[PDB]
């Protein structure tokens, strides 16, 4: 969980807490994960219907190759 | 077929990409990251656009959504958060502070040279205010001691 | 829906325009994703970093004055200090306050004139001075009213004359006259001319220059007093907005349904960055179909 | 419920009772475990909702490889 | 699948973890334990990153809390 | 689920203030403890605020009442 | 599925709501939170509207509702309410009463420069009377000592 | 529990107490949440409700899609 | 049942009694706790009652989660 700066990201622009644009810094506290887990599963769910649709169309290509070598 | 062997490739990454956010649901300070495709097409000179179908559909990027996440509570003064915009910064050994990368979790503890370090003994960077005056004068990062 | 600003929907007829490069914005193509955020240079670009085309809103006008293309950018400071230009006051005097005599007007003595307000005012500098506004009740001439200004720099508190106001104290100091109708409301302001101030910091028109401490000299004042009143009620302070700035840091930004996209930083303004252009073609089903 | 000094926790420092940064010794008590049940089973409950999410999305993973054998 | 048994091996852990912290309720002087995990993410030499999804979730330490403890 | 998580929190902290204040009911001298609380917002620099729900609760501080006590 | 997808994430949106408004029961001084939502339908130029049904659900906006809430009395003199309408002024800084921000809870307490601040150590902004005249003569804002 | 005056809500509009239409200031009380319990719990329920509904809606639609599947 | 001076109260004032701003001193008297069981009760009750309201929030999330983990 950490990450560098690159040329897409620019440079690092250093500051203290809770100065111009920054936040602040509370102790006693740690960040969990930005996830909601209803949606991850729905976007699963999604995501599994999409990857059956496509092996159904990949099936059929094959299936109709497959009809014109038996000529 | 080539068009659904990019559908599937398509749907296999996102599937992935699901599998990866749900299994770090518990890492402290991670982000979420949404999976962006695009459509495929050809440029050829002599296209007859309209006789011509498709070219797929083609991965463009792997998001990095950064919206604020929930805040747990332990009493443990160690921890810290960073409510808002910003980033803690850490640097791998405590000699080179230049060489130093971005993170948002805050377990931080005291090693056995009292400087705090992450989990993995990576020293935490911080300034240094004067003695009287708040305003800190150096904004060079040093380990904090 | 992903709660996520940046990302964007046409509801409707209409296409996204973006242009491959910044600084060719004729160079543009149609889309509908709005997956967008900020380059490195603070501009909306797309996931293939291609810069979003949008239009140039006038400051105070809601209308867009050119409609030519241009990226749109969001800078993350208002690096302009606005000097104070046009300030716009509003008060209620008390009919039932003692008169005064318009002859022994002194700001120094608080029982010559009846109320004394303060406010702060900057410069081109975005320095801050502390501006003091000192009314007196007319004892000639009924629903008739005094106004003084007054500047306090770090060197001391410095009266401020009227270019063209009708009411000259022995001392000098250049006020102007206000008057009211038999209902209480306004009648007429320094004899139907526009108040305007002397140069805060040129000698060569104000008897006592303001320490600009290298700002602007030449810093004029409009005051606008047109919501005055003179009612039964005490003296009040309803309405005061100036037109001032100070540097700040983006705060927030936000749109609205116009394509608008604002941003409020930290010192108060809300900056209206630009709109987005929007694009329709008459026959929809003959574009080319492009990557992406 | 021993410990004992290595590398990384440093080297064993000694002192006395009330004396620098060392605490107090008080007689006639004992100390607890330093634990919160309240805490310790909503941890409980919230481990077992992800660990039921990976499973399904293993089980995801799976059916999406059968459907593909299937071809 | 990796992805998806990395994140049962570390919801595993964390319930390992929390049943230690309820068996050793009693135990006197018993400090509890904090289960933290870390992301984990490739670093080829040729790496698409923006086409690149994560690689699943890696335990980073069990932690050993020490803050004071109830009196009897 | 976090926000529950919070308020359980708060109300735990409440109750042990209460419990503190309830045990310490003959000690000489003691002066009572108040736990106040304060709402959880978040301060995103793209934040939808009307499409934003709150973030809880979050203890602010346990006050020390210093008024009078009654005297034997 | 989008449209169940939109139902499911409103109907969540106001569990978290009600969830929140249920955890801030104890908060001094918070003000509850109301979720209000609205039908999407498309607007396309060639809509046949008879035979296209609707688009889902989308969150409208999230109230703030201010009607008065319960008074507890503490008989602690520095604890103070608004009763009607107003809001408490109170600012970060003692020395830029310029950047401000409105509260209702009232509980307050004198710091070691004699200034009355919150919980936070936010100094409480306060007009200046008149020694003799009861009508305030500044209506500038400036802490409180 | 502190809020700030933006575009939409206007600008501050400062006063005394008890003076205009301005309320008053009573001392020795506090502000509790203006909510109500029972109020809150119902919606809960409903709330609940109206998710149940919904996810029984997007199981019909998957399911009619995978039966369109299976031919 | 002893505080300390740190740097958010200031600084030991010393002074005598009933001088200045100080009190006085009574012999033969002890300070008892400065509670009131009634009121310590009623917010115990009340205490309970928020945290069986949370409770019942968090099921209900749980519940929600669980419900769209069988699909």
């Amino acid at each position: 969980t950490q990450w560098d700066s690159t040329q897409f990201s620019g440079d690092k622009i250093w500051g203290e807490s809770n100065k111009g644009s920054f936040g602040t810094i509370n102790n006693g506290m740690l960040e969990q994960s930005n996830i909601d887990m209803t949606q991850e599963l729905v976007d699963l769910i999604s995501a599994q219907r999409n990857f059956q649709a496509n092996s159904r169309s990949l099936e059929v290509h094959n299936q109709l190759q497959q009809n014109i070598l038996q000529i | 077929s080539y068009v659904s062997l990019s559908g599937l490739s398509a749907a296999q990454l996102d599937l992935n990409t699901t599998s990866n956010n749900i299994a770090n649901a518990n890492t402290y300070g991670f982000k979420e990251s949404r999976a962006e495709f695009a459509d495929v097409y050809s440029n050829s000179l002599f296209t007859n656009a309209k006789t011509t179908p498709g070219g797929g559909a083609q991965a463009s990027q792997v998001a990095q959504q950064f919206h604020e996440g929930s805040s747990i509570y332990t009493n443990n003064p160690m921890d810290l958060r960073v409510s808002g915009t910003g980033f803690f910064a850490v640097a791998k050994e405590r000699l080179t502070p230049q060489q130093n990368e971005l993170t948002r979790n805050g377990a931080f503890h005291l090693n056995k040279e009292n400087y705090m370090v992450t989990a993995n003994d990576e020293f935490l960077l911080g300034y240094q205010v004067d003695p009287s005056s708040g305003e800190v004068s150096s904004y060079e990062p040093q380990p904090i001691n | 829906y992903t709660n996520n600003p940046m990302d964007l929907r046409v509801s409707g007829t209409g296409f996204f325009a973006v242009a491959k490069e910044r600084l060719t914005p004729q160079q543009n193509e149609l889309t509908r994703n709005g997956a967008f955020h900020l380059n490195k240079e603070n501009y909306m670009v797309t996931a293939n970093d291609e810069f979003l085309l949008g239009y140039q809103v006038d400051p105070s006008s809601g209308e867009v004055s050119s409609y030519e293309p241009q990226p749109i950018n969001i800078p993350a400071e208002f690096g302009k200090p606005k000097q104070t230009a046009n300030i716009e006051v509003g008060v209620n005097l008390p009919a039932n306050g003692d008169l005064k005599d318009p002859t022994q007007f002194d700001f120094s003595d608080p029982d010559t004139y009846n109320r004394s307000t303060s406010s702060t005012i900057y410069d081109s500098m975005g320095q801050s001075y502390k501006l003091t506004t000192y009314y007196l009740k007319d004892q000639t001439q009924p629903n008739t009213w005094n106004t003084y200004y007054t500047v306090t720099d770090k060197e001391g508190e410095k009266p401020l004359n009227v270019a063209a106001g009708d009411a000259q104290t022995p001392t000098g100091h250049v006020g102007h006259t206000m008057k009211f109708n038999n209902d209480g409301t306004l009648a007429s302001l320094n004899n139907g001319q526009p108040i305007t101030s002397v140069a805060l910091g040129d000698p060569a028109t104000n008897t006592t220059p303001v320490d600009m401490n290298g700002a602007d000299p030449a810093q004029t004042l409009n005051f606008g007093l047109g919501s005055a009143t003179q009612f039964a009620a005490p003296f009040e302070l309803t309405k005061f907005d100036e037109d001032g700035a100070t540097t700040g840091f983006l705060t927030k930004v936000d749109f609205d349904e116009n394509g608008s996209v604002m941003g409020t930083y930290s010192n108060g303004e809300n900056v209206t960055l630009g709109r987005v252009a929007l694009v329709r073609v008459p026959n929809e089903q003959g574009l080319d179909k492009k990557g992406g």
